[PDB]
This record gives C-alpha cells, sequence and structure tokens, in this order.
C-alpha cells in the first residue's frame, strides 16, 4: 500500500519472470499503480529483460518512464542513474535511435 | 392425435382470414 | 416413479444419497499459478471442454 | 498520491470554480438586468398612478 | 433466434415514427403550410401514431427485451432464455399490434387523441372513428407482451445464474434489467386494469371515467401516472447499464464503484414509484401533499446524480479509445446531466404552474428521454454488432452518423427551452403568430436527423461488404503487440467461452447452441 | 432471389417502413 | 555470420512480406552488438502499427469525417430548402 512495502511484494513477485508474456504482464501491472517505479525496481526490471532474452521490451520501459516521469528534471536525474545502468546494460535510447 | 388438429387448423385459416375481410368495411363504411 | 424416460431424476436420488452430484454443479479455484508449466488441468469426456 | 491526487483536486475545485463564476456572472448580470428594469417600471407605474 | 427479427421491427417502426417525426415538425415549420388538417382529423391522429408507436415499438423491445434475449443469457452464461416458448409469444404479439395501430390510423375519421388519452369525452361521441380503441388495444398487447418478456427475464437471471456470479459483484446489464422487469411487474398490470376499465367505459356504456354518473376523469389521471412514471424509468436504466459497459470497455475496464453502483439502481427502483406526482402538480391536490412531493422527487434526483459522478471518475484516469460508442457514452453523458438538470428545475413546487403543457416539459422530456435512449441504443448497435452480426461497422460513417445525428438532435431540442416559456401550448397544430422564430431551425433540425437515419440505412446496408482495414479491436493492446488475446480479465473466469471482459469470446456470429459447459467464477 | 435474397429487400423494406405514413396521411386526407 | 545483412532495413517502409516469421525467427541475442540499422527491426516489429496498435482514424479518414458532416449538413439544410417554402401569414405590413 506504501512505498516500501510496493517495492518489496512487487520485486518478489517481479524474480518470478521466467518468460516473455509474464514478465511483459508484470512490468504492466507494476507500472500501473498510483506510484512513480523506484528505480530499484527498474534495475530488476533491466535484469529481467537480460533473463528473458528480449530487447525491445527493455527499450519499452524507458519510453513508459518517459511518460509517467512527470516532469523533466527527474527525467534527467533518471537518464544519468540509468545512463551508468545502460552502459553496463546495452539498451539505447529512442531519441538516440530513430526509428 | 393430430385428426382434430386439422379442423383446428381450419376454422383458425378462417378466422385469421375473415377478419381481413371485414377491414375493407372498417375504412369504407 | 422409477422405470420412466430420460433418467435425468435417478442420479438427484442417487447422487442425493452417495455424494457424486448430477450436472457437474461445483465450482472451482485451485489456488494456482496460471502458469504453462503448471496450468490448471482440464477433465472431460471430450478433447475439448 | 501523486499526479492522479494531485489532478482530481484541482480539477474539482477548479469546475467548482467556473461553473461558480459562470453561473455568477449571470445571476449578477441578468437578475440585475431584471431589478433595474422591473423597479424602475413599477416605480414609474406606483410613483406616477 | 427471436432477436433479429426482434432488431428487424424496431428498425422498421423507427422508420415509420421518423416518418411521423418528419410529417409533424413539417407541418410545425409555418403557419398552416402543408396540411389542411391543423384538427385531431389526422393531426393529433398523427401524433399519437408518432408517440405510442415510437415509444412502445422502438425503446422499449430493442432496450430492454433485444439486448435481454440475445445479451442477458450470454452474459449471465445461460444456455437460452428460462421459458423459450413466451419470448417466441410476445414477439410475435407485437407486429399484429402493429397492424392494429396502422388500422387505428387508417379507418374514416381518426379517433388519435394524443398518447396519454385522457377520458372526459374521448368516449363514443368520438367512436364514430373508433380508432381510440384500436389504439388501446395496441397499447394493451405491447403492455402485456412486455410483461410477459419481463417475467421471462426474472426467471432466467434467478434461477439460470451460472456457478460463477454469486448475488454480490453481478454485470451491470444483468442487474440494471433484472432490475427493469422487477420494476416492470410492479407498475404494468395497473394499467392493464386500467385499459379494461375505460374500455368498458367507452364501449359498454357504463362511464365512470367519463362525465355522467358523477364519473371523474382524476382516478384514471393518476392511474396513467402511476403507470407512465416507472414507465420511462424503465425507457432509461437499461441504458444506464450499457452505458456503464461502455465505458468500461473504450477507457478503463476498473470502473468506479460497483456496489456502490447497483445500490443506487435500487435506490432508483425503490424511489421510483412513490412519486406520479409532478406530471399533474397543477391539478389542484392539497399544498402539503403537493410539497410532499416536490420533496421526494428531489430524493430520486439524488442517486443518478450519484451515478453519473461514478462515470464521471470512471472515464477519468483510462486509456480511452475514441470508437464511436465511446461518443455515444460521452455525448449522453453531457447531455443527459443537462436533462437531470432541467428535471431539477421542473421537479419544483411553483414552476409546473408556470410549466405545464409547454415547450419547456417538452424540450426536457425529449432531451432525457431521446438523447440518453437513443444514445444508449446507438451505443448498443455499434457495440455488439459485430459480435452477433460478424461484421464490422465501417467507423468513418459511423463517426459522421454521431456527428450529425448530435448536432441535428442538440438543434431540435434546444430551442424548445425558449419556447416553452414564453406560453406555447402542447400539441398545437397552429401556433401564434409571434413563435414562428424557433419552430424554423427545429425543422431544419428535423431533416438533419432524419438525414442521419438515412445515413444509419446506408451503414446498415454496408453491414454486407466485410471490411477488414476499418474497425477491428475495442481496447487495443497496452505494451504486448506480439502476444494475442483480448487483454483484460479483472476477475479469473476463463472458464471455456466466459471471462470478466464477459462474452467477446463467444464467436463471429454464435452458434444456435452454445454453452455447453458450466463456467466458474475466481 | 436470383437479383435480391437481401440486396433490395433492405431498400425496399425500408421504403415500405417509411412510405406508410404517407399512405395513411394520404387516405385520411382524402377521408 | 550470426548477423543481419541488410535484406530490409527500412522496416516501418514495408510490412508487406509475406513471410514476416522468418525474419522473426532470424533474430539472436548477443546484446549491443545487435548492428542497430537491425535494432530498428526489434522493436518496429515487436511493437509497430498493424493489427493490434492500429489507430481508430487513419491520417486520412479525419478529414474525410468533417468533410462528410459538413457536406450532409449541407445536403440537409439544402433540402430543407427545396422542399417546401409557401403559403405563410398574410403579410409584413400586416405585423407591423
Ligand atoms: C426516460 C425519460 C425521463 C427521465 C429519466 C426523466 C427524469 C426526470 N424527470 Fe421527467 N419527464 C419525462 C421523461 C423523463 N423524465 C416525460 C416523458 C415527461 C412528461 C411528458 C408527458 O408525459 O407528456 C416528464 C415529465 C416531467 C415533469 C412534469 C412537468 C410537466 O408536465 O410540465 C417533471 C416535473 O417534475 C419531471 C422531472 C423529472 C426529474 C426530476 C427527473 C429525474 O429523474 C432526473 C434526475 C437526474 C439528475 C438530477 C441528473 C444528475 C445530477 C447532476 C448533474 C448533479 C447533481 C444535481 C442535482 C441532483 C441537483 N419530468
Ligand atoms: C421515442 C422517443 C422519441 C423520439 C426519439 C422522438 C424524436 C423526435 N420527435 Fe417526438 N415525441 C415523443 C417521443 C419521441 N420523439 C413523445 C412522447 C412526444 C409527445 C407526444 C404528444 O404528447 O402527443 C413527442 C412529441 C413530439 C412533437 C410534439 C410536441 C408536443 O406537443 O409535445 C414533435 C413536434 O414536432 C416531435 C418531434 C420529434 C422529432 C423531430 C424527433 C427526431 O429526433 C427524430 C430523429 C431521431 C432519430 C433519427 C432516431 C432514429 C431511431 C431509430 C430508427 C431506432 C433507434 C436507433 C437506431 C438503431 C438507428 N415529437
Ligand atoms: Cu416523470
Amino acid at each position: 500500500e506504501t512505498f516500501e512495502e510496493f517495492t518489496a511484494r512487487y520485486e518478489k513477485e517481479f524474480d518470478e519472470a521466467y518468460d516473455l508474456f509474464e514478465v511483459q504482464r508484470v512490468l504492466n501491472n507494476c507500472f500501473s499503480y498510483d506510484l512513480v517505479p523506484a528505480p530499484a525496481v527498474i534495475e530488476k526490471a533491466l535484469r529481467a529483460a537480460r533473463r528473458v532474452n528480449d530487447l525491445p521490451t527493455a527499450i519499452r520501459v524507458f519510453e513508459a518512464l518517459k511518460y509517467k516521469v512527470e516532469n523533466e528534471d527527474q527525467y534527467k536525474a533518471y537518464l544519468d542513474e540509468l545512463k551508468d545502468v545502460r552502459q553496463e546494460l546495452g539498451v539505447p535510447l529512442k531519441e538516440e535511435l530513430f526509428p | 392425435s393430430a385428426l382434430y388438429l386439422y379442423p383446428f387448423y381450419a376454422i383458425f385459416a378462417v378466422a385469421v382470414v375473415t377478419p381481413l375481410l371485414y377491414i375493407p368495411n372498417a375504412i369504407r363504411g | 416413479d422409477l422405470d420412466q424416460e430420460t433418467g435425468l431424476a435417478r442420479l438427484e436420488l442417487l447422487g442425493k444419497l452417495e455424494g457424486i452430484d448430477v450436472f457437474d454443479t461445483k465450482p472451482l479455484d485451485s489456488s494456482r499459478k496460471g502458469t504453462m508449466k503448471d496450468p490448471i488441468i482440464i477433465e472431460s469426456y471430450d478433447d475439448y471442454r | 498520491t501523486g499526479t492522479i491526487k494531485r489532478r482530481v483536486i484541482m480539477d474539482i475545485v477548479l469546475g467548482f470554480s467556473l461553473g461558480g463564476v459562470m453561473a455568477s456572472y449571470w445571476w449578477w448580470g441578468f437578475h440585475m438586468d431584471k431589478i433595474n428594469k422591473r423597479e424602475k417600471f413599477y416605480a414609474e407605474l406606483a410613483e406616477r398612478k | 433466434d427471436i432477436a433479429v427479427l426482434y432488431f428487424m421491427l424496431a428498425i422498421f417502426s423507427g422508420m415509420a415514427g421518423t416518418a411521423m417525426s418528419l410529417i409533424i415538425r413539417l407541418e410545425l415549420a409555418a403557419p398552416g403550410s402543408q396540411y389542411l388538417h391543423g384538427n385531431s382529423q389526422l393531426f393529433n391522429v398523427l401524433v399519437v401514431g408518432h408517440a405510442v408507436l415510437m415509444i412502445f415499438f422502438l425503446v422499449m423491445p430493442a432496450l430492454i427485451g433485444g439486448f435481454g434475449n440475445y445479451l442477458l443469457p450470454l452474459m449471465i452464461g445461460a444456455t437460452d432464455t428460462a421459458f423459450p416458448r413466451i419470448n417466441n409469444i410476445a414477439f410475435w404479439v407485437l407486429p399484429m399490434g402493429l397492424v392494429c395501430l396502422v388500422t387505428s390510423t387508417l379507418v374514416e375519421s381518426g379517433a388519435g387523441t394524443g398518447w396519454t388519452v385522457y377520458p372526459p369525452l374521448s368516449s363514443i361521441q368520438a367512436h364514430s372513428g373508433p380508432s381510440v380503441d384500436l389504439a388501446i388495444f395496441a397499447l394493451h398487447l405491447t403492455s402485456i407482451s412486455s410483461l410477459l418478456g419481463a417475467i421471462n427475464f426474472i426467471v432466467t437471471t434467478l434461477n439460470m445464474r451460472t456457478n460463477g456470479m454469486t448475488m454480490h459483484k453481478l454485470p451491470l446489464f444483468v442487474w440494471s434489467i433484472f432490475i427493469t422487469a422487477f420494476l416492470l411487474l410492479l407498475s404494468l398490470p395497473v394499467l392493464s386494469a386500467g385499459i379494461t376499465m375505460l374500455l368498458l367505459d367507452r364501449n359498454f356504456n357504463t362511464s365512470f371515467f367519463e362525465v355522467s354518473g358523477g364519473g371523474d376523469p382524476i382516478l384514471y389521471e393518476h392511474l396513467f401516472w402511476f403507470f407512465g412514471h416507472p414507465e420511462v424509468y424503465i425507457l432509461i436504466i437499461p441504458g444506464f447499464g450499457i452505458i456503464s459497459h461502455v465505458v468500461s470497455t473504450y477507457s478503463k475496464k476498473p470502473v468506479f464503484g460497483e456496489i456502490s453502483m447497483v445500490y443506487a439502481m435500487a435506490s432508483i427502483g425503490l424511489l421510483g414509484f412513490l412519486v406520479w406526482s409532478h406530471h399533474m402538480y397543477i391539478v389542484g391536490l392539497d399544498a402539503d401533499t403537493r410539497a410532499y412531493f416536490t420533496s421526494a422527487t428531489m430524493i430520486i434526483a439524488i442517486p443518478t446524480g450519484i451515478k453519473i459522478f461514478s462515470w464521471l471518475a470512471t472515464i477519468h484516469g483510462g486509456s480511452i479509445r475514441l470508437a464511436t460508442p465511446m461518443l455515444y457514452a460521452i455525448a449522453f453523458l453531457f447531455l443527459f446531466t443537462m436533462g437531470g438538470l432541467t428535471g431539477v428545475a421542473l421537479a419544483n413546487a411553483s414552476l409546473d404552474v408556470a410549466f405545464h403543457d409547454t415547450y419547456y416539459v417538452v424540450g426536457h422530456f425529449h432531451y432525457v428521454l431521446s438523447m440518453g435512449a437513443i444514445f444508449s441504443l446507438f451505443a448498443g448497435y455499434y457495440y455488439w454488432s459485430p459480435q452477433i452480426l460478424g461484421l464490422n461497422y465501417n467507423e468513418k460513417l459511423a463517426q459522421i452518423q454521431f456527428w450529425l445525428i448530435f448536432i441535428g438532435a442538440n438543434v431540435i431540442f434546444f430551442p424548445m427551452h425558449f419556447l416553452g416559456i414564453n406560453g406555447m401550448p402542447r400539441r398545437i397544430p397552429d401556433y401564434p403568430d409571434a413563435f414562428a422564430g424557433w419552430n424554423y431551425v427545429a425543422s431544419i433540425g428535423s431533416f438533419i436527423a432524419t438525414l442521419s437515419l438515412f445515413l444509419f440505412i446506408y451503414i446498415l446496408y454496408d453491414q454486407l461488404v466485410n471490411g477488414l482495414n476499418n474497425k477491428v479491436n475495442n481496447k487495443s493492446v497496452i505494451y504486448n503487440k506480439a502476444p494475442d488475446f483480448v487483454e483484460s480479465n479483472t476477475i479469473f473466469n476463463l472458464n471455456t467461452v466466459k471471462s470478466s471482459s464477459i462474452e467477446f469470446l463467444l464467436t463471429s456470429p454464435p452458434a444456435v447452441h452454445s454453452f455447453n459447459t458450466p463456467a466458474v467464477q475466481s | 432471389g436470383r437479383k435480391t435474397p437481401y440486396a433490395l429487400s433492405h431498400f425496399g423494406f425500408f421504403a415500405i417502413g417509411f412510405a406508410v405514413p404517407f399512405v395513411a396521411c394520404y387516405v385520411q386526407l382524402k377521408k | 555470420v550470426m548477423d543481419l545483412q541488410s535484406r530490409w532495413e527500412n522496416m516501418p517502409s514495408t510490412e508487406q512480406q509475406d513471410i514476416v516469421s522468418k525474419l522473426s525467427e532470424r533474430q539472436k541475442l548477443p546484446w549491443a552488438q545487435l548492428t542497430e540499422p537491425e535494432k530498428q527491426a526489434v522493436w518496429y516489429i515487436s511493437y509497430g502499427e498493424w493489427g493490434p496498435r492500429r489507430p481508430v482514424l487513419n491520417k486520412g479518414d479525419s478529414s474525410f469525417i468533417a468533410k462528410g458532416v459538413a457536406a450532409g449538413l449541407l445536403f440537409s439544410v439544402g433540402l430543407f430548402a427545396v422542399v417546401r417554402m409557401a403559403g405563410g401569414q398574410d403579410a409584413k405590413t400586416m405585423n407591423k
């Protein structure tokens, strides 16, 4: 219900990924609540994206937080911490990609 | 059985034919 | 009222005294995972239920 | 809480405010036009017999 | 089953009723132009054919019973409606009443005296053109057929409850039309008795609603009120169910307040019988009585307000997908809030004394009943039609039909709130000279709306030709795009063919015998 | 039919359903 | 070997390929040696716009909607003008 028990409970439910649509469904519903996601939740999200053998959902989580990030300042802060996380990940921005 | 259903079908047939014969008298007097 | 056609009233009386109901009245929620590794089991007198 | 709580509070409170100012200028304008025109006409008909 | 012919007769009678709209408003354009018979010869006959044919033949069967006999058993999970013999009875009773009503129009003179035929001298003096007996028999058979379908819907959602649904989390259309038929029971046979009373008075000359013998018309006035007020609640409450489902599935399947919603619908079903009152407030009843009446119409105005605040919370915070039924639901909500506002306006004590039988009440009730009921029936057809009919409905023409209906019906029934307070009389064939303004633009709007009905006919003919690049999936996928299913289940039924996104899983078109296995709720 | 299973029966059916108030009004104006 | 070959590098240009499923089978997993002109391909193929995520109204259609509404309204008002304007009140002077 609060911030921290949310983070703990759905990271525990989130390391039960094992699959494509399972990790994508738990990403959907754990993203669609009434709180911004914790950075630890998105680190487990990128690690589960490495586990489930799929790259474009690791792009999709970033445009999802680009919508939900509610300002530009938290967006640049997430760009910083998620930037050196990308350097240890290998995932591109859409703005770096131009489809 | 149906041996009474046949004349019942007949009297129903005239009972739904003849009011349609009645309605031109209803519109024309 | 026995030996009449369509013995659906048999298994109401039969299932009334022995337990096994007539026309699969019972619900189900086996508190499961919904996962493809162990889905909910499907029993039928058919291949599709 | 968060953004949807801020938006329901700001949204419903500004909806109160906008409906209030629309109907308040409406009632002020037209009801005071009524008090001017009708009370002046009744003043003519009464004070001038 | 019964539903396809049940809808075809509704469309037939609807084009007949819009033709009556066309003729009536084409006469109402300018003073004494199109028709010489500015009297109850042919003109009050036309307005009664219009009103009783369209309310009884269109909104009543399609909104309660068409979606009933096709979509109550399919949403609750039933195989067929619980008495499968008397849906067939009631619906084939109906077009015999269509023949009876057009026979009431056809005969020599025409005793058509409005749809709310008040006795005192609608008696044997009018029965040289004896039409009004045929009109009250057409209303009597439509009365008992809706009664029969009401019993059938009640018993079907009582005994054939599939082992999913308890009585605590029911769907809104199912519980909606259960409340509708449970409300129809308590008001239909009173007016059936009033039909046989006043028919005995005008046939076998006992005359107790007439003048002689001290007969009093106010008993009939109470009676037809006590029927016709819950009649309009029958006219709107399955509409509220349909609007709940479309507001659900085109924005956000978590909707606001289910148990609150069904409590509010039971509150409307409770408080909606005992106020027959405002419709003739004016007649000279007692002051404490009419004040109690005015106080209780405010409390019938409360729970509908609670429901529309709930759907206002629902469309908030959801992924809207502006298809044609979502436009119907949002136009429904905007116009029905204003119609209930004017309901509170008319609902006061000392304002019906200035508003009775004028065009202000006419604009009000056309506003609530036309906008609400016909926008809901629009939403229902353009919503459930590719499921039943199997064909996709050419979304761009549905959009232009919606906009054309919206602007046409708005420019018809907005000028009546100006024409009414100045003191127009109701059912006037020839209005005074100072009222020629707004009736002209009302006539313009009537031609707009009947053009949109003809556009609907071209769309209904375009239901033949299987467009694939026009409309495929309501509630487009969230973040998936490789997985493929119907993307939403807020309860975990997922049994065989029934789920929480209810009855979108049958097939297109559904089979002649579905539901082999009983479904279960989580 | 060979030309009209439902190709013109929709148009013609709705033409009848729109034209029956016209013929009722016609025979009532003729009285 | 093991990387794609610019067979069709503009994936948002066509999904007119018959067997797109071979191109989906073609995909791999070494993670950031993916040759970004066909790392566009996995995002577009898995997340583009056809079937699901197809907009309700196409770009051409919205103008057709407004055009059809205005044309139907004009046909209604013009039909009203050319059906009847005849035989009203006595004269404007009489009103005066
Ligand atoms: C289905 C149609 C329908 C519906 C739902 C209603 C609903 C209501 N009607 Fe109406 N009415 C008719 C159709 C309908 N009516 C017809 C056909 C007639 C008579 C014509 C005749 O038969 O010839 C009639 C007649 C009629 C009269 C008779 C006056 C006269 O004859 O001149 C009055 C007066 O009280 C009235 C009032 C109301 C009220 C208070 C409601 C209420 O139920 C509405 C309440 C809804 C809300 C209030 C809206 C939601 C709330 C808000 C937007 C927010 C909060 C605001 C408030 C609660 C204050 N109606
Ligand atoms: C069913 C409800 C209903 C509807 C929809 C309408 C619609 C219209 N009505 Fe009428 N009307 C009444 C019910 C309705 N009316 C009642 C009860 C009276 C009072 C009678 C009296 O007291 O004598 C009345 C009275 C009335 C009067 C007389 C006023 C009086 O003195 O009180 C006039 C005047 O011209 C008029 C005109 C119109 C017009 C132009 C429309 C236009 O909106 C028509 C255009 C609308 C359509 C295009 C809808 C098409 C619908 C279908 C075919 C089926 C549904 C949906 C589809 C699947 C398409 N109406
Ligand atoms: Cu009422």
